[PDB]
């Protein structure tokens, strides 16, 4: 059953990396929409 | 980092996560 | 080993809060791109 | 305590589906901001 | 898929995830 | 909520999550 926990941990480690990748994307999109909003305002 | 690289890393991590969930779910059925 | 599960749970609780924060950001960005799309259409 | 792990697994399965849904949204928003960026450029 | 469908699925999965965390957290207190 | 507050909460939760993964991964090596 310690084999189980080692696998429960491996699934959590995989989801930890997925979360960091989603955060990366959200930051990128936020910067891109901001640049567009500023462009339309400057015009 | 490129968005197509992002697509590649996401898909690999999801597949890996799914295969790990199957592993765990079977080691329970071997008992319960 | 019950100490282990209490720690497996703590990691899941931390990822539960990370997910709610990503959902918050996605909703914000969706509203901002929609306002831009509507602006360009109204012009 | 095997009852516990079955519940630890159920929480992970729920978060696995939440992650796939966030990824879906990020892809949608990325395509929509790209179409806007291209529109402003073509004008 | 529609964004309002997205809002519905997200909210259900979050609630379910929260109720599962409560379940686990109580089965520990029944011992520790 | 402000995006800089968002950046702060995200970073704290990630660090905490990483330190918890290290904790678990060591308590396994103390046995297996």
């Amino acid at each position: 059953i310690v084999q189980q926990q080692n696998n429960l941990l491996r699934a959590i480690e995989a989801q930890q990396h997925l979360l960091q990748l989603t955060v990366w994307g959200i930051k990128q999109l936020q910067a891109r929409i901001l640049a567009v909003e500023r462009y339309l305002k400057d015009q | 980092m490129t968005w197509e690289e992002w697509d590649k890393k996401i898909e690999e991590l999801i597949k890996k996560s799914e295969e790990l969930i199957k592993k765990i779910e079977e080691q329970i059925k071997k008992q319960e």
